[PDB]
């Protein structure tokens, strides 16, 4: 059966995916900076494999990093949908959860999961760069094994069918 | 608008859809073979039989 | 007999196989064969002189 | 199937004459005159080769040079027809009727004729 | 911590490259936006023969050395050049027409030195 | 029982609909219309799943159907276990079934396992629980016993266990359906690109076929809800008009400009190529045996107009979607500027 | 070398003079006759030197 | 040094085509996705050989 | 004229020339110009209503001619046809006609003419601009309608119809 | 052209009435003359434009035009 | 073919062959030196058709 | 001359192929426009007089393709071939105008010397797909 080949070449695809994990160059407010804080040496990102892309072409992760207006909300939608797939999400700040400090206002949107399907939060405002590192290494733990959740049924011979 | 006149006033006619059987025969390439088999004989087949004689 | 390929179909593969065959034959065993040309058909032994036949 | 020397001899002739039938467009034409300058340098390399002449064989790199200054001669041309208002394509710069045009068509930069 | 210690990285990266799914736009030339990459990867991949590791320690016994690499350098040039027209980014444009600024001053510096 | 369903649609995502929905087999391409079709009035929408991968777009946009305490997604569900079914069902009012064999499978088992055990499931969890007011099945139409491909045979099946089980249950028969994300322009435009020179055709093209639009659709979705008399009865949907095969792809040779070109494969060859070798989404046998049969709107049924829903014709509904997949050849310097 | 010497004497050729018509200051008025001459003149060079 | 005032500026006159944008000049959308904008910057620019010519500025990306 | 809608912000026919070689033109009318809006200088005050009703026709005139590349760029052409587009904008200003205040009408026209040059150069979005375009009480044309309600509430006032419709949540 | 403004009465229609007459206010008279505009790939002078009073004058301006298509 | 992108590929295949011709003739140097002159060149002509 | 009434664009492309007329008239007519009543009747009287043209009638609300597949923009259309190549066309109802173009066709195919053998009858599309194979194919294939 095809099992016998795929599940270890799935576990393999699972770690180079999670190994090189490259989000977008896309900053909106002040969780920007905290991204940066993220980048740089205190907490290396490249540690974990993560490296900024600027096209959304090379990118695997949004980082939904700052409040969304109504006056964006259609760019974040045109550059969801031109990242090369797979991809996953990232809503940093209590602006891109919910709203945050702006959710009561007429201008900002209630929240990026409202444009885009958000695979995962980090709560925040701003967000630690332990807490965006957490967020991140959580994010990559759930990408490798979202692959092979148990799904498949085994039969008496304890092949997956 | 002088410029593109031409393709203002050009018709243009609607496709008619058929359904095409003879598709993967490539005639064009049998053709092709025919001439280019014809051709080796006559001249290349012929001369290498006698100068192999 | 029966043949779905044409008769001059047949003449063709006839004479390139004559062809192929005349030239490795000439080639094979009417050649001074002093020199490597066809590989696991002349011997690859090392000569000790000018002139040796593979 | 054509020895050498009579393949370039005819091919010099050839290139001039797709040079010549090809539509007048000035960049085109540029690179049909590279290309002739090319086939020349090639049939003097032959030649020199053929008769073991050290002038014919150096001539390529006269022709090369030759070459190199006619096509900035024809860069500068070719740009220079912007400030001058002249369609690349030179059929196109007068008004006399050509069938080998699908779409050529003037007008005097009028709106009526008759007013009255 | 891609491998212990970090010693897969670089091969994660190539098996995630692999993964990663491909579209091209639709306005785009899909037979060019193909062929260029293509074209340019055989390039890359034949700089290797323009090496020697020893008085003759070379794939070919190559004479002209220093004119493969400028022919093989002119070539990738032309690659990156018809990348960035075919892909009709103004950006990407614009990077075509710096890399033609950059291969011109290279022919007269790399030409000099040479 | 009851099969009155009081809801309110004069409100937006932020309001209370009143309808509890769970919508299963929503990871295909209908599933996220017929989600959002009832969660942008307020409605809660479940979505159980078990689909491979996790991470695709079709299961992650399900989430965007309602919004945020109104969309729930239903991980690793067990198709063959009671339980989960209640579970899922527990607190809908509405029970949607999209459950159909993909166009991927060829396996007859796989087929009637998909098109009548999951069905006949959902349908004897819906008569166990006195809550669930709507039962809405999609089959297919044409459905027959004597129907030559797999998932019509089973989906004849699949509806009749369904109606046995739950009496008050609505069927719909949509008609080939087209979209942004359906499997017929989306198709039509795939082929075409990966061949560059013709569609590969394996029959004369003159089967009959009546596209509807899958917004269509949805409007006929929420239509049967407010009809309280469409409970227990058959629907078949479909466009305004029947176009055969050919008809249909000179339709859309003209609308995109793109010259046609039909390449014929024989039938008996091509079936036996399909059905002998690995069948995925652009290969599979079911759509080399749909495209002999018929597909369209018989009378022996309820209609569209019955849900008084006045579907689009095609030529004006797949205009959009083929947009960007248009033919470039001589435009005037003005249509340059795009 | 001639020819390039010729080639420049006419490029050097004054082209827009200082006239008493004072009616075109606002209008665009096209002359071809600096270009006309440069392209027959490299193209007859060409020729030519070729043959 | 000599002038190179000439070749500095180019004036426009009334109808007149060299004296005129004689190119189709480069409209591009500098941000707001652009490293080199702070993220909210949607700045319409006008590039003529890659020199910017006109300034459009869209600010309102981060209006709350 | 050093205007957005200048007669020389038109973008040329060609590399080397505008449209011919014996002639100079361009379209800006009907198209973007070449060259982007850098100033849109305030209208000038009018002091009558037969000038403010001038501006306003002017104003409509320019957004008929537009309307059909605007559909064009945007693929909401399906949607609606050109002279729909042009009679519900029609719509959207009678709605506005009772206006009597010349500074008013003044500034919306300047808004009119923001909006209209966003449409032409996609600064907004196709969905968030055919608000104005769409149909006040006729279906869109790339869409089938539902008559359930007409059917439903056939010759019945329209209070009967809002008061079967409801107001507010019935759950709560 | 006017086929799409479906106030006018294609058969009973009079060259000579004014466009109150058929039945369209100014909005709609803008609206037909860049209709017609756009038909006929041609543009109205503003003075001509405003001064159009019926069909028939549409009629004889776009005759002695040349440059329609 | 009309197309100038087209004609300059087709131009530049030409030269490939011209310098192919060259290295059976044996005029290897020639070729080299051939290839490196007119690459630029063609560069140049992608640039100005570009323009 | 009668004039032959088609409702079915299949039938009406079948026999106007299968006659293969040296001078044929189309009329394409729609009911939206009124004129189309006195143009039925100016093509009817016309038909009798003119015994050198095939008078064919075509109504587009019967026969949709047919407005496709002629280029019919505006209606009444009437629509002039020389061996299946259009070589004039009239938008409106002109009873004179109509007569003129005919007249105009018939002297200038007349006056005409065709090749022998390279004659012969053409369907109408045929003209537009080659140049659409010289020119469109080529341009799409550069772009997009
Ligand atoms: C070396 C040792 C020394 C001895 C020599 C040994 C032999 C040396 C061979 C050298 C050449 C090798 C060339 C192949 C390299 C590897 C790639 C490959 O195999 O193809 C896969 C590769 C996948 O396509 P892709 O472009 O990578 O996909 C991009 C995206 O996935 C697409 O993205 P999308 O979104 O557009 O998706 C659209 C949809 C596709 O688009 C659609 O939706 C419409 C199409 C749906 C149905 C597709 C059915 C399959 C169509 C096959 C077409 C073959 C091309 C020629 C057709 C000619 C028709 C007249 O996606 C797909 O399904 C992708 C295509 C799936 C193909 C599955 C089958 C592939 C393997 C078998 C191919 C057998 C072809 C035989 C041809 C005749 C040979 C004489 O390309 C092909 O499928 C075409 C391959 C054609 C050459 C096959 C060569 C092997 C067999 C030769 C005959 C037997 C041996 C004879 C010699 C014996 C000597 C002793
Ligand atoms: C692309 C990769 C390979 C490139 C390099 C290949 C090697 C070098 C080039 C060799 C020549 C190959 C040319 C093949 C072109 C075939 C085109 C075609 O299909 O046309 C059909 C065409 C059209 O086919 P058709 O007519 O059946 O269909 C079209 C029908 N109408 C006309 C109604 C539209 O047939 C012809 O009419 C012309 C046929 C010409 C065939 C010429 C064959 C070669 C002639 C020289 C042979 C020399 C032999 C010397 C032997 C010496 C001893 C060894
Ligand atoms: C030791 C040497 C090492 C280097 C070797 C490098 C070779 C790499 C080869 C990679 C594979 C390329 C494809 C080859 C297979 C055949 C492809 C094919 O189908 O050909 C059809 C096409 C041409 O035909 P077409 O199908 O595109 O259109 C025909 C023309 N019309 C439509 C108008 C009638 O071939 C190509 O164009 C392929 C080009 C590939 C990229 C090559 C780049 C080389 C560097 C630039 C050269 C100068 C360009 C100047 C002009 C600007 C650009 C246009
Ligand atoms: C470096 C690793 C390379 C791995 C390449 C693997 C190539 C494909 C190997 C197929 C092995 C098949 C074993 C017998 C199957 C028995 C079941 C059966 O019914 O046979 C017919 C099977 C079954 O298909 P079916 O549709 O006829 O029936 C389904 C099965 N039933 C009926 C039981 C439900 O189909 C086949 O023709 C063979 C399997 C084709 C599988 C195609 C997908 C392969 C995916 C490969 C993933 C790994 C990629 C590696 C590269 C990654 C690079 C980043
Ligand atoms: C017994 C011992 C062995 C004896 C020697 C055997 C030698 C090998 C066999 C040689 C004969 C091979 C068959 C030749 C058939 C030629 C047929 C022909 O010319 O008809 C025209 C042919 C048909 O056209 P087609 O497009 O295929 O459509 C079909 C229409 N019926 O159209 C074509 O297909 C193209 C035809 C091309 C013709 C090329 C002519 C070249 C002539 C060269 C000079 C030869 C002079 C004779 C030399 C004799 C020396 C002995
Ligand atoms: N052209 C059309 O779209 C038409 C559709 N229909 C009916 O409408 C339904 C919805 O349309 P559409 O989105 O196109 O259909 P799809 O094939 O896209 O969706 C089928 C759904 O059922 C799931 N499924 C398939 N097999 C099984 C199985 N054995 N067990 C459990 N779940 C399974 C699939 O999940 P998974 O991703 O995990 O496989 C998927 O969610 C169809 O299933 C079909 O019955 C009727 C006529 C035309
Ligand atoms: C591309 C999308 C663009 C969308 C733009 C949306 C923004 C629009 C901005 C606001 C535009 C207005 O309302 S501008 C409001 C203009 N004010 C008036 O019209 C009051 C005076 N009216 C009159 O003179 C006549 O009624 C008149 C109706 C003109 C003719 O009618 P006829 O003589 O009978
Ligand atoms: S969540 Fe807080 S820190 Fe982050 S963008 Fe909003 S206000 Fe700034």
């Amino acid at each position: 059966r095809v099992d016998y080949i795929v599940t270890p070449i799935n576990a393999v695809v699972s770690w180079a995916r999670q190994g090189s994990f490259w989000p977008l160059t896309f900053g909106l407010a002040c969780c920007a900076v905290e991204m940066m804080h993220a980048t740089v040496s205190r907490y290396d990102f490249d540690r974990f494999g993560v490296i900024f892309r600027a096209t959304p072409r090379q990118a695997d992760l949004i980082l939904v990093a700052g409040t969304l207006t109504n006056k964006m909300a259609p760019g974040l939608r045109r550059l969801y949908e031109q990242t090369l797939d797979p991809k996953w999400v990232l809503s940093m700040g209590s602006c891109a959860n919910g709203g945050g400090y702006y959710h009561y206002s007429y201008s900002v949107v209630r929240g990026c999961n409202r444009i885009i399907p958000v695979d995962i939060y980090v709560p925040g405002c701003p967000p630690t760069a332990e807490a965006l590192m957490f967020g991140v290494l959580q994010l990559q733990k759930s990408l490798y094994r979202q692959i092979n959740e148990g799904e498949k049924k085994y039969n008496k011979k304890d092949l997956t069918y | 608008q002088n410029n593109d006149r031409w393709v203002y006033e050009r018709r243009k006619s609607n496709f008619i859809a058929q359904v095409d059987y003879e598709y993967f025969k490539f005639n064009h390439w049998r053709t092709a073979w025919r001439y280019f088999r014809n051709i080796f004989l006559l001249t290349a087949g012929v001369s290498f039989l006698y100068n192999m004689e | 007999a029966v043949r779905f390929v044409g008769p001059l179909n047949i003449v063709f593969a006839g004479v390139a196989f004559l062809m192929f065959y005349e030239n490795n034959y000439k080639k094979l065993y009417l050649n001074p064969r002093y020199s490597y040309t066809m590989p696991y058909l002349q011997s690859a032994k090392i000569t000790k002189n000018l002139y040796e036949k593979l | 199937m054509l020895t050498w020397i009579s393949f370039w001899s005819l091919i010099f002739w050839l290139i001039l004459i797709i040079l010549v039938l090809k539509p007048k467009n000035f960049i085109s034409i540029l690179f049909m005159s590279e290309l002739t300058w090319l086939a020349l340098y090639c049939l003097s390399l032959l030649f020199g080769a053929i008769y073991c002449d050290i002038t014919l064989l150096s001539i390529s790199f006269f022709i090369l040079g030759v070459a190199g200054l006619e096509f900035s001669f024809g860069i500068l041309i070719a740009i220079l027809y912007k400030n001058l208002n002249e369609s690349l394509n030179t059929d196109l710069n007068n008004n006399n009727n050509n069938q080998n045009i699908f779409d050529k068509n003037f007008k005097t930069p009028l709106e009526k004729i008759n007013w009255q | 911590y891609v491998g212990y210690r970090g010693r897969l990285q670089y091969i994660a990266d190539a098996l995630k490259l692999f993964i990663k799914g491909i579209v091209v736009p639709e306005g785009s030339n899909k037979f060019w936006f193909v062929a260029i990459p293509s074209a340019a990867g055989a390039i890359c991949y034949t700089f290797w023969i323009n090496s020697m590791w020893g008085p003759s320690v070379s794939i070919f016994d190559l004479e002209y050395n220093l004119v493969y690499a400028t022919i093989l350098s002119i070539l990738f040039s032309f690659c990156i050049m018809l990348t960035g027209y075919f892909s009709k980014s103004k950006y990407a444009f614009m990077a075509s027409i710096r890399c033609a600024i950059l291969m011109l001053n290279i022919e007269i510096f790399l030409g000099l030195l040479v | 029982r009851s099969t009155q369903l009081k809801f309110y649609d004069g409100g937006n995502r932020q309001s209370i609909s009143g309808i509890r929905a769970t919508i299963f087999g929503a990871t295909g391409f209908m599933g996220p219309y017929i989600g959002a079709a009832l969660g942008y009035i307020g409605s809660d929408v479940i979505f159980p799943h078990n689909h491979v991968y996790a991470y695709d777009d079709y299961v992650k946009e399900l989430k965007l159907c309602a919004g945020s305490g109104q969309s729930y997604i239903m991980r690793h569900f067990n198709y063959d276990d009671d339980n989960m079914y209640d579970m899922a069902i527990k607190n809908s009012n509405v029970v949607i079934n999209l459950v159909g064999s993909r166009l991927q499978n060829k396996n007859f088992q796989k087929a009637a396992y998909a098109n009548i055990h999951v069905a006949k499931k959902i349908a004897e969890a819906c008569a166990r629980n006195p809550n669930v007011r709507r039962l809405i099945h999609f089959s297919a139409a044409g459905a027959d016993t004597k129907s030559p491909s797999p998932d019509l045979h089973t989906k004849f099946h699949g509806e009749e266990a369904v109606l046995n089980a739950f009496p008050n249950a609505t069927i719909f028969r949509p008609c080939t359906v087209y979209g942004m994300q359906d499997y017929f322009i989306r198709h039509w435009i795939k082929e075409r690109d990966w061949w560059y020179h013709f569609n590969i055709v394996t029959d004369d093209c003159t089967a009959k076929r009546q596209p509807i639009l899958i917004n269509d659709v949805a409007q006929c979705v929420l239509n049967a809800l407010k009809l309280q008399e469409s409970a227990g009865q058959i629907y078949e949907l479909g466009g305004p008009h029947v176009y055969s095969r050919l008809e249909v792809f000179e339709m859309l040779a003209n609308l995109s400009g793109r010259p046609p070109k039909l390449a014929h494969i024989p039938h008996d060859i091509a079936l036996k190529i399909t059905q002998n070798f690995y069948n995925w989404e652009f290969f599979n046998m079911e759509k080399v045996i749909k495209d002999k049969l018929d597909l369209i709107v018989t009378g022996k049924h309820k209609t569209i107009s019955d849900l008084y829903v006045q579907p689009v014709s095609f030529p004006q509904g797949a205009e959009q979607f083929i947009d960007d997949v248009r033919y470039r050849g001589v435009e005037t310097h003005d249509n340059l500027e795009k | 070398l001639v020819s390039c010497a010729i080639f420049y004497k006419f490029i050097v050729s004054k082209i827009s003079f200082k006239n008493s018509n004072y009616k075109d200051n606002y209008f665009s008025i096209f002359s071809k006759n600096y270009l006309n001459v440069l392209f027959y003149q490299y193209w007859s060079s060409f020729f030519s030197s070729v043959m | 040094m000599n002038r190179s005032i000439f070749q500095l500026w180019k004036p426009e006159s009334p109808r007149s085509n060299v004296n005129s944008k004689q190119i189709k000049t480069m409209n591009v959308n500098f941000g707001p996705q652009h490293p080199a904008a702070h993220g909210v910057l949607r700045l319409i620019l006008q590039l003529n050989g890659e020199i910017a010519e006109r300034f459009d500025p869209h600010i309102g990306l981060l209006h709350r | 004229m050093n205007h957005y809608w200048g007669s020389s912000n038109t973008i040329p026919a060609s590399s080397t020339q505008n449209n011919n070689y014996f002639s100079g033109g361009g379209n800006n009318v009907t198209i973007r110009g070449n060259e982007i809006m850098e100033r849109l200088p305030s209208q000038t005050p009018s002091q009558n209503m037969v000038q403010a009703s001038m501006k306003t026709l002017r104003f409509y005139r320019k957004f008929c001619r537009l309307i059909p590349f605007i559909l064009r760029i945007h693929n909401i052409g399906t949607k609606f046809t050109a002279q729909q587009a042009m009679i519900n904008f029609g719509n959207y200003i009678r709605e506005r006609n009772h206006y009597r205040d010349p500074g008013l009408i003044d500034h919306r026209i300047q808004l009119g003419y923001e909006l209209l040059y966003e449409a032409e150069m996609h600064f907004s979005q196709h969905t968030i601009l055919m608000q104005y375009l769409s149909p006040y009480n006729t279906p869109l044309s790339d869409r089938g309608y539902s008559y359930l309600e007409k059917v439903k509430y056939g010759n019945k006032s329209k209070f009967l119809q809002g008061f079967y419709k409801g107001n507010k949540p019935t759950e709560f | 052209v006017l086929s799409n403004f479906e106030q006018v009465n294609l058969k009973n229609l009079r060259w000579e009435q004014n466009f109150k007459k058929l039945g369209l206010d100014s909005l709609d008279q803008t609206a037909l003359l860049a209709s017609i505009e756009h038909e006929f790939t041609i543009l109205f002078p503003d003075g001509v434009f405003e001064g159009f009073e019926n069909l028939e004058q549409v009629v004889n301006y776009i005759l002695k035009n040349i440059n329609a298509v | 073919n009309n197309n100038l992108y087209y004609i300059l590929l087709y131009i530049f295949l030409e030269i490939v062959f011209f310098g192919l011709f060259l290295c059976l003739y044996q005029l290897e140097l020639f070729t080299g030196f051939l290839w490196v002159a007119e690459f630029a060149i063609v560069f140049i002509a992608v640039v100005l058709l570009f323009y | 001359s009668r004039v032959r009434s088609f409702n079915d664009f299949k039938a009406a492309k079948t026999y106007i192929d299968t006659l293969k007329p040296k001078l044929a008239c189309l009329y394409f007519r729609a009911d939206w426009n009124p004129l189309c009543e006195q143009a039925d009747k100016d093509f009817d009287k016309l038909s009798d007089t003119h015994l050198e043209y095939e008078f064919v009638k075509i109504d587009i609300d019967k026969a949709p393709q047919a407005k496709g597949y002629f280029a019919v923009r505006c209606e009444p259309e009437f629509l002039l071939l020389c061996l299946g190549q259009e070589m004039t066309r009239q938008t409106g109802q002109n009873q004179r105008n109509l007569e003129h173009r005919l007249f105009k066709v018939q002297e200038y195919v007349k006056g005409l010397n065709f090749p022998a053998g390279m004659d012969t009858y053409e369907e109408f599309h045929e003209q537009y797909m080659a140049e659409h194979t010289q020119l469109d194919k080529e341009i799409n294939e550069w772009a997009r």
